[PDB]
DNA sequence: CGCGCCGCAGACTGTCTTC
DNA sequence: GAAGACAGTCTGCGGCGCGA
């Protein structure tokens, strides 16, 4: 019940007011998130996509419009992608196996008036040769799965579960155990030829693909998975007397955190500029938290901090500028020590890999 | 009136006799090789009573104008010439604010020089900005010392409030100041800092250094060079190097005066000029001394030279400029150097592009068959859950054989390898903490960046190496002129001159950017950008320098006057201030004044980002800088200097009917009306014909017209010889400069050659060192060139004095000259614009008038009494209706055009209504 | 004129074959490819990286794609002026303060009333009255910094100054497209209107604490888009006459080009070095370089075609790997900018990617 | 007018470093 | 022992501004 305030207070979310009960959330009625709500959704989008679109190397994104175009809000990206894939046959030169995903803002209903609520969602839409086209799909069980065990703290929370219907012979079911209960994270559903004669009136010529030098009407595969309902469990996952977060670093907002005390108010400003100008030249995030006037507590910064989804604190002190030792404190082992200012970027490399290498 | 011109002459009631001879010699001048016969449309006849005219005539008048005028100042120099002074205190204080000494150098605190006499020389930090460094004064009493509170801890307070030093008191007399350029003291005051009008006048010994005993600039490097071509060596004797110690030198001789050996204040800091204090105060008294003992020696001989009261009326005038500024000025200074700045990454960016587009050419071998870039080295140096099969541990296994040679040596000249020679030379080595991708060590010294975005026709012997710079560019071994090119380059004896024979270097080939067949290449896009972005941003790179840092004091919400206040744009945030423009006159050997920075040219045109200075010298709010251009003061001056000589009449030679009858619109004005006619080009022309009059000789017109376009040697000599047929035929004796005449240069060699007396306006002498009675100079341009500068000089200061007494007699506020180039700009506040605009008008009249008086005739034409229009303005500039580049317009700015007037005489009472 | 084909066969436009110039900067496209995702992503990186994170007290902040008080956003200064107090609450009561967004907004668009998206990028500026012009000066200048960065001629760019129907003074930035000068971005100076007309019920509140005595805060408000920006550095990177060489390229900056190395092997025919290739692919992304894995496509017996597809999408480096890579480790390299051939150990390669990256960011 | 710092540009260069 | 690097070294040609 407090991680929602916990977050909203430490810019993780945005107000409650309108998104005050965990269905707002869930749903896209939520009244947005915070910076560092939309810091940690980017992340997370952007190393999805790398371990997906990057990652594949037959698999390109696509881009669909928020709207309809007709022929009305949108309610999913598997059109566009069916539509382009006509050009993209010819482009990719008869990628049988490839597919096209996209992770964007999606409209559902939520219900006196029912209203419209855009959420972010990853959809990929996947072609492949109908003679093993459902394997395909279970290779996508897979990938998908190490998606599970990616940054997710608990990988048992994550499950799956299989489900037939007459529009998909085989279809995969993706579940998060969520505190509050279990909530369907991913969905896959196999359609066959059926979708390509319903948006092409009978054009099997530009329908059937070139598969091992043969002309194969492609399966379409589509996976979807719910990017802000995803981040939202993983952060719950990542949660478990003191109330901090063990954030993700690769999904981190800030990796490192600047701060100012015991010492020169010249020479420590003058520090804090140096390591947010080579943080923001090499990459890496940092934190902001300098140019603060109140100096309440150690603690409450270390709270505070800890909170916003830091994986290190770094204080600057007299001893910066005597050997250019500075004060390291790291969450997740609950201990600090004094490390140097030029290591602090390779260290902040080292960690950076060290998290993304599994 | 409507005789040929003129009109009701309310001055010299009587008289007015023709002259039978007199005429009959002007119309017989002016019919022969002229137009004497034109239409002679009428000007609409003014009917206005001129002020009363005090003294019997008009140089009676302007003589006693100008004696109430400068008789306290001239009182005042008297007192502190013959006053009785101790020597210098043993050691000087070291409170705040002034500090007198006197009896047994017992310190008082003195809170200001109640005299009316000072020398009262300035040093500054150079290093620490433009803020004074201490200061010493010696009044005709007991000395003066001045402290500058910027040696104390704390206390830095910039925007320049309080930071000059005071020397006036709040009047709860008037006062005179003396320096070497006191101009540059006249800052560092505090009180000549003010929109109102400042009682106290100024004088530069370095003034009276260029008006008596002085040296041309051609003359001062052979003096400091000595310190056809061979002169008598004498004249180096009677003058001086308007330098403080030389000057002493000169002018008595005692001990040598010392030029500081650390000089601390121009390369020093705050500190170490405490620790030498008192030497520097010491070195300073010796200046201020010096200063006075030759102040002592000139001003007697000064008033022997330049008698007339109003040349000193007007010379105590015109050392109290006055430039407002508001904070738009702070941000026209940030906007052309961050311009200047884009636009030169701008640029440094495009040579980078063209660069690799050269780069791209050896991939097809196209470099080879290039018509240009082809002389560089050019070379290359031949330098289901299944994980991976193997995994990423193939990189390790790869490794390398040893062939890194370390880390050092790829780095500085080996890094990327295979590139051309050039391309390797220009990027940054690996070995550098800031490493920077491309060729950017380009820049536009190289000899890369002339072969790419400054090809134009790719200059044939444009090889650089040996002589090296420019070339042929133009057409008239192999490949002397062709456009395949492909030089061999085996030595530079091509036909033509292959080297730079001219060898001309004083800031050019700018002009030749417009047309002049001086281009880039037109298949690039970023090529030409490139050469336009260079064209706009030159004069900024020039002057840069001077226009930042022009010591700008912003006066505060106190200093500002009521005319300010309760006003429509009063208030508001933005920083009013002012700019004395530092101007030092009599900087020539003529009295001309000189500032590099506000008195020059300044078109304010397009396409140049540091443009649109002048533009913007803002009047305050209820303030508007109304002031007159003298329509062609240096032309009319030679033509009545012309006219008086010969026949006393106004039309008697082609010049003076030139000047008057011609007009800019459909007219045969002599400048761009009839320059351009009988010559060549149009803007240039006009510079040539103000060259050739007003001091230059045959060379200099002709070295001047290659300067303009490309013509050959004997082209060039031919058209000179062409234009000396209907122009004056100069050099010409026993005539009575003869020849076809049109133009008197008769008259200013005459009165060149005339030893002690020199001016005939105002009656100023030249100097002891050009002068006629010790030596005679081998070339005369510098004293013809003199005579009319002289008389501008004079003309100026009878506006001042007129515009004074104006100001004086009838309630006219402002009262503050910005005279920049013969144009005029007064600063006459509001309700008070179209009266002002009447004065310039009646003050033009009576100057004329004088002009016409003193120099031999009475009658005035009309079309020259009056002012064309007075520019009533906010700004300063050219026009009334004007634009400038780096801004959108401005309009975008608050300048909303003006009136230029003339004629529109609406209040025809010059008194208050 | 036309280069819209080279848009066609390499996916930067959407899936509409007929693309009018009226079409594309009318904000109602089908959509984009990935690249021209990735292009509008590199966009926003870059003003996020030279807008907030750089400049202290700058926050980016979030907007809601409807408005209560059912209808899609219009603009996203609402927003801001909206979470406006929160983010001056939390902050130390400093008057000069920034916000941040970058976001898709729907407009109307009446051609012969569809409904058209465009993103668009607002930084809201609350400052003292007095410096209020110099810091829309600041502001302004930087902005058109930007643009001119990340632009091959950046000429076609320019700003104008103008005044609004209520006196207040304003800017507008434009670009220099081939068939006219069309807008990106606007900047309007406002005293505090709008943020009393959302909040008109107390003044003493939305007060700032400039030094000892309080002041109201004046807003400025810089919008500009990012879609037709695309669109624009799509034009300004093609480029006609005179030049006797011919070669069509597409010069996007090396920080936004949507692909940055492109991977490739050899005719060989000895195989295996397709686990090299895959190595060096995992080793290029674990850093942040985006790969074309250009090495399945087969049976094209031309490199010089492969190479000018790759160029057309401004691919910054060409990587191929041949039989000489397991011994004697030695990569051929070729450059977009300069079609230069070099020799490169597999190791520092990645290095040299990221420094080269970092060093055209840097200048 | 013009002249000596001044300031980069371009070429030289004796000596350090590597294979 | 032979070749490449390198941090100095000399010359040149724009240019500025002087001199309290």
């Amino acid at each position: 019940e407090a991680l929602l305030e916990i977050c909203q207070r430490r810019h993780f979310l945005s107000g409650s007011k309108q998104q005050l009960s965990r269905d707002s959330l869930l749903s896209g009625c939520h009244p947005g998130f915070g910076p560092l709500g939309v810091e940690l959704r980017k992340n997370l989008a952007a190393e999805w996509w790398t371990s997906v679109v990057v990652f594949r190397e037959q698999v390109f994104p696509v881009d669909a419009l928020h709207h309809k175009p007709g022929p009305k809000l949108r309610e999913n990206l598997l059109h566009g992608a069916l539509e382009h894939y006509v050009n993209c046959l010819d482009l990719v030169n008869k990628r049988l196996p490839y597919g096209l995903a996209q992770i964007g803002v999606c409209f559902h209903p939520v219900f006196g008036v029912k209203s419209i609520g855009e959420k972010t969602e990853a959809s990929l839409v996947w072609f492949t040769p109908p003679r093993t086209s459902n394997q395909w799909l279970d290779f996508w069980l897979r990938h998908r799965l190490q998606w599970w065990r990616k940054f997710a703290m608990s990988p048992s929370n994550f499950s799956s579960s299989d489900c037939q219907d007459e529009e998909g012979r085989k279809g995969n079911k993706l579940y998060y155990n969520f505190p509050w209960g279990k909530e369907l994270i991913e969905t896959l559903w196999n359609l066959g030829d059926h979708e390509l004669l319903h948006m092409y009136p009978g054009n099997v010529s530009k329908l059937h693909g070139r598969d091992g030098r043969k002309n194969v009407v492609p399966c379409v595969l589509s996976v979807n998975g719910d990017l802000d309902r995803g981040m939202l469990a993983y952060l719950y996952d990542s949660f478990q007397h003191r109330k901090v977060l063990k954030l993700h670093p690769c999904l981190a907002p800030i990796k490192v955190a600047l701060d100012v005390g015991r010492g020169p108010t010249l020479e420590l400003r003058q520090v804090c500029q140096g390591l947010f100008n080579e943080l923001l030249e090499n990459g890496i995030s940092v934190w902001p938290g300098y140019l603060e006037t109140m100096q309440s507590s150690l603690e409450q910064l270390y709270s505070k901090y800890d909170e916003m989804s830091i994986l290190f604190t770094v204080l600057v002190t007299e001893t910066t500028l005597e050997n250019g030792l500075i004060h390291l404190r790291s969450r997740d082992t609950t201990m600090k020590e004094m490390m140097h200012i030029s290591k602090l970027k390779d260290f902040l490399i080292k960690y950076i890999s060290s998290a993304k290498n599994v | 009136m409507l005789s040929r011109g003129l009109h009701e002459q309310i001055f010299g009631q009587g008289g007015e006799m023709p002259g039978e001879a007199a005429v009959r010699r002007s119309v017989e001048h002016l019919q022969k090789h002229g137009l004497w016969g034109q239409p002679a449309v009428p000007l609409p006849d003014v009917e206005l009573r001129l002020p009363p005219l005090y003294g019997d005539n008009l140089d009676q008048h302007f003589r006693l104008l100008a004696q109430k005028q400068s008789l306290p100042y001239l009182e005042a120099a008297n007192l502190l010439l013959q006053a009785q002074l101790p020597p210098k205190p043993p050691a000087w204080a070291w409170a705040e604010g002034w500090t007198r000494y006197g009896p047994e150098g017992e310190a008082v605190p003195v809170a200001i020089p109640e005299e009316r006499a000072l020398v009262f020389d300035v040093e500054v930090c150079l290093a620490e900005g433009t803020c004074p460094t201490l200061a010493v004064a010696i009044s005709p009493s007991a000395w003066y010392s001045w402290c500058s509170q910027r040696l104390v801890e704390e206390r830095y307070s910039w925007t320049s409030q309080l930071s000059p030093a005071d020397l006036i008191p709040l009047e709860v007399q008037e006062q005179l100041v003396v320096g070497h350029n006191v101009s540059f003291d006249r800052a560092h005051i505090r009180e000549q800092y003010l929109i109102q009008g400042s009682r106290m006048r100024f004088l530069d010994t370095m003034s009276m250094h260029m008006a008596i005993s002085g040296l041309s600039s051609f003359q001062r490097s052979l003096w400091i060079a000595a310190k056809p071509a061979i002169s008598s060596w004498d004249w180096l004797d009677i003058s001086s190097v308007n330098s403080l110690a030389e000057v002493h030198r000169l002018y008595v001789g005692g001990p040598p005066l010392e030029k500081e050996p650390r000089e601390l204040f121009v390369k020093g800091t705050m500190k170490d000029i405490r620790e030498n204090f008192q030497d520097l105060m010491q070195y300073c008294a010796q200046d201020v001394w010096a200063t006075h003992e030759v102040f002592q020696q000139q001003l007697p001989l000064f008033l022997e030279r330049c008698p007339h009261p109003v040349t000193l009326a007007g010379m105590l005038e015109m050392g109290v400029s006055y430039l407002p500024v508001n904070q738009n000025w702070e941000r026209y200074l940030a906007e052309a150097q961050g311009t200047y700045e884009e636009l030169q990454r701008e640029m440094k960016k495009s040579l980078m592009d063209l660069a690799n587009d050269a780069c791209q050419l050896l991939s097809g071998e196209r470099y080879k068959e290039d018509p240009w870039l082809w002389d560089l080295e050019w070379d290359l140096q031949e330098f289901s859950e299944e994980e991976e099969f193997q995994q990423d541990v193939m990189a390790r296994a790869c490794l390398q054989k040893l062939k890194g040679t370390t880390e050092l040596l790829p780095k500085r000249p080996q890094h990327l390898p295979g590139h051309p020679g050039w391309y390797r030379k220009l990027c940054p080595r690996l070995d550098d903490p800031a490493w920077t991708p491309g060729p950017s060590l380009l820049s536009l010294q190289m000899r890369v960046t002339p072969k790419l975005m400054a090809l134009t026709w790719d200059g044939f012997p444009l090889h650089y190496s040996e002589r090296h710079g420019w070339g042929y560019l133009v057409p008239g071994p192999y490949n002397d002129v062709d456009i395949p090119g492909c030089w061999f380059f085996k030595l530079p004896h091509k036909d033509g001159n292959s080297c730079n024979v001219g060898s001309p270097f004083a800031k050019d080939f700018l002009p030749k950017m417009e047309d002049g067949t001086l281009q880039a290449g037109p298949g690039g896009a970023s090529g030409p950008r490139a050469l336009e972005i260079n064209k706009m941003i030159s004069f900024w790179r020039n002057a840069h320098k001077r226009i930042s840092s022009q010591m700008v004091v912003w006066l505060p919400r106190s200093a500002l006057p009521r005319a300010v206040i309760r006003h429509p744009d009063y208030d508001e945030e933005g920083l009013y201030g002012a700019i004395l423009p530092q101007v030092v006159t009599a900087g020539t050997i003529t009295r001309r004044a000189v500032e590099p920075t506000w008195l020059t040219a300044s078109n304010a045109r397009p396409d140049r980002v540091g443009s649109e200075l002048k533009a913007m010298v803002q009047a305050p709010p209820g303030y508007t800088l109304v002031g007159a251009d003298v329509d062609s003061q240096e032309l009319w001056i030679a033509a009545v200097l012309g006219d008086a000589h010969f026949a006393g009449m106004h039309g008697c030679t082609a010049f003076g009917w030139m000047t008057l009858q011609g007009r800019k619109s459909r007219g045969t004005d002599l400048h761009s009306k009839t320059a351009t006619t009988v010559g060549i080009s149009r803007e240039h022309a006009k510079i040539f014909n103000y060259g050739r009059i007003y001091g230059a000789g045959q060379p200099f017109a002709e070295r001047l017209l290659m300067q303009f376009n490309h013509r050959l040697t004997q082209q060039e000599a031919a058209e000179k010889a062409q234009q000396m047929y209907a122009a004056t035929k100069g050099l010409r004796w026993y005539r009575l400069k003869g020849g076809t005449e049109s133009e008197m240069f008769n008259k200013l060699e005459s009165i060149a050659t005339s030893d002690i007396p020199r001016t005939p306006v105002l009656g100023c002498c030249i100097s002891r060192a050009l002068e006629p009675s010790a030596v005679q100079e081998e070339f005369m341009t510098s004293r013809v060139n003199w005579v009319v500068q002289s008389s501008a000089v004079d003309y100026l200061h009878l506006m001042l004095v007129a515009m004074k007494w104006l100001f004086e007699e009838f309630a006219i506020d402002g009262r503050f000259c910005i005279s920049i180039h013969d144009e005029v700009r007064y600063l006459v506040r509001e309700e008070d614009r179209y009266r002002a605009a009447l004065a310039l008008q009646i003050t033009n009249l009576l100057t004329r008038c004088m002009f016409a008086y003193k120099l031999g005739l009475n009658d005035l034409p009309q079309s020259v009494a009056f002012f064309s229009a007075v520019d009533i303005d906010r700004c300063l500039r050219k026009e009334v209706t004007m634009d400038c580049k780096t801004p959108s317009n401005p309009t975008g700015m608050e300048r909303r055009y003006g009136i230029p007037q003339g004629e529109a005489l609406d209040i025809y009472q010059i008194i208050e209504l």
